[PDB]
RNA sequence: UAGGAUAGGGGCCUACCAUGGUGGUGACGGGUGACGGAGAAUUAGGGUUCGAUUCCGGAGAGGGAGCCUGAGAAACGGCUACCACAUCCAAGGAAGGCAGCAGGCGCGCAAAUUACCCAAUCCUGACACGGGGAGGUAGUGACAAUAAAUAACAAUACCGGGCGCAUUAGUGUCUGGUAAUUGGAAUGAGUACAAUCUAAAUCCCUUAACGAGGAUCCAUUGGAGGGCAAGUCUGGUGCCAGCAGCCGCGGUAAUUCCAGCUCCAAUAGCGUAUAUUUAAGUUGUUGCAGUUAAAAAGCUCGUAGUUGGACCUUGGGCCGGCCGGCAUCGCGCUCCUAGCCCGGCAUCGUUACUUUGAAGAAAUUAGAGUGCUCAAAGCAAGCCAUCGCUCUGGAUACAUUAGCAUGGGAUAACAUCAUAGGAUUCCGGUCCUAUUGUGUUGGCCUUCGGGAUCGGAGUAAUGAUUAAUAGGGACAGUCGGGGGCAUUCGUAUUUCAUAGUCAGAGGUGAAAUUCUUGGAUUUAUGAAAGACGAACAACUGCGAAAGCAUUUGCCAAGGAUGUUUUCAUUAAUCAAGAACGAAAGUUGGGGGCUCGAAGACGAUCAGAUACCGUCCUAGUCUCAACCAUAAACGAUGCCGACCAGGGAUCGGCGGAUGUUGCUUAUAGGACUCCGCCGGCACCUUAUGAGAAAUCAAAGUCUUUGGGUUCCGGGGGGAGUAUGGUCGCAAGGCUGAAACUUAAAGGAAUUGA
RNA sequence: AGAAGUCCAUUGAACCUUAUCAUUUAGAGGAAGCAGAAGUCGUAACAAGGUUUCCGUAGGUGAACCUGCGGAAGGAUCAUUG
RNA sequence: GCUCUGAGGACUGACAGUCGACUCAGAACUGGUACGGACAAGGGGAAUCCGACUGUUUAAUUAAAACAAAGCAUUGCGAUGGUCCUCGCGGAUGCUGACGCAAU
RNA sequence: UCUUAAGGUAGCCAAAUGCCUCGUCAUCUAAUUAGUGACGCGCAUGAAUGAAUUAACGAGAUUCCCACUGUCCCUGUCUA
């Protein structure tokens, strides 16, 4: 069982210390590779669209999910990232600037887009959902 | 449980509950302790002296008798054994254990049991040393070790 | 290996679970009497022998079924007057009943009694 | 040690000498997207994460280095030099340092005015006057926080439920609303005379006149399948577009997409992303789990670490209404606190724990008072005839750990009266300093006072707890397929020999490869070789585990039992470290029967690199030396206690009369009965436990705490890469990440 | 008194060469893991999965896998007094 | 180079006297930064092929990767024998005997 | 499917073994028929004809880098 003399002060705390590392989400925040993500511990990220892609969508669904390839101005990650609204894709266009944030589920892929992180929520300057909506045009 | 097996062995000795002396028990404390020393000179270990009043001089318990332990008489009287009783036999049952395996080398048995057998003595005089009835230097040396026993 | 008031205490609480009338205890304890002292003044249990014939000892209580749990907190804890307040809730079932068991410099005495002479100490154990 | 230097201690530095200092209680090293703290967010408790930032401390002024002045600087809104950067040059030269305020570029997801002012708070100077991008005021400011509008009230109405009879009606009460219906009231958003505010303006607070018909003085954000509150609405799309945190929706009747109506939750706010807290008893000290779901090391030894059996007077009283003081069978006190001979006095074991006290920076938090109109706040302000002043407050708490101080001695560690070198009033021997008889300074001396030393007499209860259903050791009769060395035996298998016989034998479901009239198979006798030790042989023993079955001898060892023997806590578990550890496998001898990986064949089959049959190498066996793993299993760590019943059985012991194909008779051996321990197990039952299967130990668990070691945190990637280390090699031990995934998995039920 | 200069110490930037640490990054070729699809070859596993399964070790084979030696039941047997 | 300082010993009667050839460190000064001043006396590194190394070899053109080597394996042989010499008688291995001789 | 007694196994390579050949790719260089490292349907690699590695050693063969230099640009002069 447990260890509980009342002098293993040492033993308990080393041990909570050496175990806490089996935790994912501990390990995950401490180990220092969430800087070596393509964000690097930021939340969102201005990018430049590469090109509209669209790709597949997972087996018991069926469809083309409409994500680009961007470039990350901050460190020159090339990623994929979504397009979140109906034939929203059309006001993307080849080399745009784009605000690149997580697209749910905490840096993890997210429903049947097949291994996608990113979803854009501006472009050129103008909110996308704006542009949705014919708030303002870009 | 033995310290080293996994037996669980209660067998022993369970003490009469009146201290004082029985009756019959008539002989003098003087000539109790004039008998304790005539067999620690003649070389007993405090185990067969009291062993050997309870069996031919009818003495239930040197401590009842006399108020002393067989141990202290002879500490009393200088005649104590230099190493204890118990240091020296598992000295002796080492040298015997060492010497058997010394010709036979694919004894692993007695191997083990020589591991044990040393583990314990080194215990026990850790003990004696800490209660200064060891010199503070003694040392348990396999080589020369058959020259104190035996 | 032994700690006993551990030994004594779940031998009790076993006896008293099965219904038997009287549960005996192997070692005894100046420490293991004056708990069931406050036992048997805060009327949980009724009296009991202490067989001191020549050894460790040997106790016999009598159980009344009136004690319902009883417990030793070895790894036995420092406690301040002002902080019990949090090991009467913490183990106790209820703010009425149930008493924690401390050894002060003015000997084993439960924590009510400790409230009104001031003194705090070490948690011997506990019943409710 | 001596010095030098510093304002000063100091290896700060020098000369000499010594060989030391830190470390598994984590040094040194590395990371830190790390200034420290007061503190911030969240919080049942405990905690987890954060803290650049206006308060304190430190450090820097592009990077280093060096100095002047000065009380104060290694200053950068001071200098010198180098390096990086860059400005002016009339081409020799010269000036540099916004991480000060504002502002410009860049970097970015990310951050405002090149404003006014010395009036307040204070600083500064030679100083009541100057100065102050400290600091305040104003502009941008949905960072965060506070109060809080977007209507209210009336009768009319198709109406809509009782209530006045309640039938049979009909209209009735709060008005519920679709009413742009009708109606006069209320006001601030806004505009604005003015005043007030202000250093001057501005805002707020007041307030001339203006300022509401419901289209406006228009509220949005997101959502309407489940979670999760709100459409089995309507149109469009048709596995597309798309939605969807997850489960899922969409394949022509979409409650899930795109639209409209309706509605819902929040509401001047809400959605989104990341990080973090809660959820999370999914990090568990409180408070998890390890038989089977992830997890007991193969097993034992073992140092540190952690944990440690029982035993020592406050035992009974008075006394006054939780405690003072008392006495009893209280080692003494000379001195301060020291009674109207006497309470409650020094030095002559440590700690922890615990009580109380002090000191504890404010701000923050808790919390007292206080009508800023409330509230966030703030520290004010309230009452006189609210007429030449009264009463004022500006509390208090917390502050873990370390330090200081007082009371206690229960609990827990350390050290230790048995060699008495012990305690004890005294007696004088060694030698000593000097005060009052040295009125002055005094300096050695006789009883004196005192260290130190010192011998002998003296007294006292003269001084050592028990001996654990803890352990070690001894001893006695045993027991065991426990271990090592040697040694006897057994049939069988093969080979071979001698003799006999004649067509087959071997193998299979059936075959063939194979052997065979050079006589196979079979039978008998015998010899060699090496292996194995049947039956007996078991819900049986021994062993730390692996493992150990022919005989006798020898050698050491061992558990249990028995014990009126001894030691006296010596113990339990154990990072580091160490011993043994099946089979395979490795190096090399010996042996080479059987069997047999690889390999070669014959069958089968579609294939047959397999199952099947023949031959067979290594190997199987032994020795010397390695290896270190097994579903190494009880998938159940080790020591301890309690709890439920029974019969078996293994070993030891104790007690029974009652028969032995025994015994010169008995005892003893076998057997029957009863009881103890210690084993290996089993059968029944929950009153227990568990997800159950099941378990008398996996119980004594939310009524959660005996001690201790190892070890798990969804599934993969993977016991993989890399690094280390051991090994001849095979490999062993130690051992990630990226990425991917919504299940994988355990137990039981029904069906197939 | 007193400057340039100069001497010797001391602090010592800064550059240079090597060594080395750490963080990223290129690499022909080799070889892992994953995801996808409406592929090819088999039938290994789950029933006695058609040769019971599996663990350790060794050798082999296109692939699952096969076999040898030892072990386990998580077995298809809790069972010989018949 | 020169001037020094320090440490390391012997014999005789923790000290004193007598003697001592050397080695090892440290310092100050000095020179046209020259100093192992003549002589003597390794160039270093990254790799590939071959042979393990040491050794031997075509005297008078080839010094090597060739030959040998230990290590590994194989074969014959138990004396009336194996390999071999000899014209014959006889002889070598053998002053030997399988942990040996002999042939690869 | 024919055929063999068996069909080149473990490895290894334009290797001192590869004709085509100056093989293809990468590296080295300004430039490489050379060197190394890989690729292998290999005229004609391969297991005691021993195969693959292999630290140390080599008056062994080959390639490159640093120092060095009258080898060279490019010759000059001195001495016996
Ligand atoms: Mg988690
Ligand atoms: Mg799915
Ligand atoms: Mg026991
Ligand atoms: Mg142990
Ligand atoms: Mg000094
Ligand atoms: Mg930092
Ligand atoms: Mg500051
Ligand atoms: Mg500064
Ligand atoms: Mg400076
Ligand atoms: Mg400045
Ligand atoms: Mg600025
Ligand atoms: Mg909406
Ligand atoms: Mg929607
Ligand atoms: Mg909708
Ligand atoms: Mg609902
Ligand atoms: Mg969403
Ligand atoms: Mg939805
Ligand atoms: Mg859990
Ligand atoms: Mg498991
Ligand atoms: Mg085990
Ligand atoms: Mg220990
Ligand atoms: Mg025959
Ligand atoms: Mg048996
Ligand atoms: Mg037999
Ligand atoms: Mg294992
Ligand atoms: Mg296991
Ligand atoms: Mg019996
Ligand atoms: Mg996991
Ligand atoms: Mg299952
Ligand atoms: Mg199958
Ligand atoms: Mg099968
Ligand atoms: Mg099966
Ligand atoms: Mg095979
Ligand atoms: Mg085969
Ligand atoms: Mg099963
Ligand atoms: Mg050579
Ligand atoms: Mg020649
Ligand atoms: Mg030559
Ligand atoms: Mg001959
Ligand atoms: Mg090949
Ligand atoms: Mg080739
Ligand atoms: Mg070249
Ligand atoms: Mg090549
Ligand atoms: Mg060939
Ligand atoms: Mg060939
Ligand atoms: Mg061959
Ligand atoms: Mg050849």
């Amino acid at each position: 069982g447990k260890t509980r003399g009342m002098g293993a002060g040492r033993k308990l705390k080393t041990h909570r210390r050496n175990q806490r590392w089996a935790d994912k989400a501990y390990k995950k925040s401490h180990l220092g590779n969430e800087w070596k993500k393509p964000f690097a511990g930021s939340s969102h990220a201005k990018g430049i669209v590469l090109e509209k892609i669209g790709i597949e969508a997972k087996q018991p669904n069926s469809a083309i999910r409409k994500c680009a390839r961007v470039q990350l101005v901050k460190n020159g990650k090339k990623i994929a990232a979504f397009v979140p609204n109906d034939g929203c894709l059309n006001f993307i266009e080849e080399n745009d600037e784009v605000l690149i944030a997580g697209f749910g589920r905490k840096g993890h892929a997210v429903g049947d887009i097949p291994g996608v992180r990113f979803k854009v929520v501006k472009v050129s300057g103008v909110s996308l959902l704006a542009l949705f909506k014919e708030k303002k045009e870009k | 449980g033995r310290m080293h097996s996994r037996g669980k062995g209660i067998s022993s000795s369970a003490l009469p509950y009146k201290r004082t002396p029985p009756s019959w028990v008539k002989t003098a404390v003087a000539d109790v302790d004039e008998l304790i020393t005539k067999a620690a000179k003649k070389g007993q270990m405090p185990s067969q002296i009291g062993v050997l009043l309870r069996d031919q001089h009818g003495i239930p318990l040197v401590k009842s008798v006399t108020g002393s332990k067989i141990l202290r008489i002879l500490k009393a009287h200088g005649l104590a054994p230099e190493i204890p009783e118990d240091l020296y036999f598992l000295i002796k049952k080492a040298v015997a254990i060492r010497k058997h395996l010394e010709r036979n080398r694919k004894d692993k048995d007695s191997k083990f049991r020589l591991i044990l057998v040393e583990s314990r003595i080194h215990r026990l005089a850790r003990y004696y040393k800490r209660t200064k009835k060891l010199p503070p230097t003694w040392k348990y040396e396999s080589a020369t070790a058959s020259t104190l026993v035996a | 290996g032994r700690r006993i008031l551990n030994d004594a205490l779940r031998t009790m609480v076993n006896a008293e679970r099965r219904g038997k009338a009287t549960a005996q205890l192997q070692p005894i304890s100046g420490v293991m009497i004056s708990f069931l002292n406050i036992m048997k003044h805060r009327g949980y249990i009724k009296n009991f022998e202490v067989f001191d014939p020549h050894r460790v000892g040997k106790i016999t209580v009598e159980l009344q079924g009136r004690i319902k749990d009883c417990k030793a907190l070895t790894y036995r804890q420092d406690l301040r007057a002002t902080e019990i307040e949090k090991y009467r809730t913490r183990m106790l079932p209820t703010r009425q009943w149930g008493y924690v068991v401390v050894t002060t410099p003015n000997g084993v005495l439960d924590h009510e009694e400790a409230i009104r002479q001031n003194v705090g100490g070490q948690v011997l154990g506990y019943f409710h």
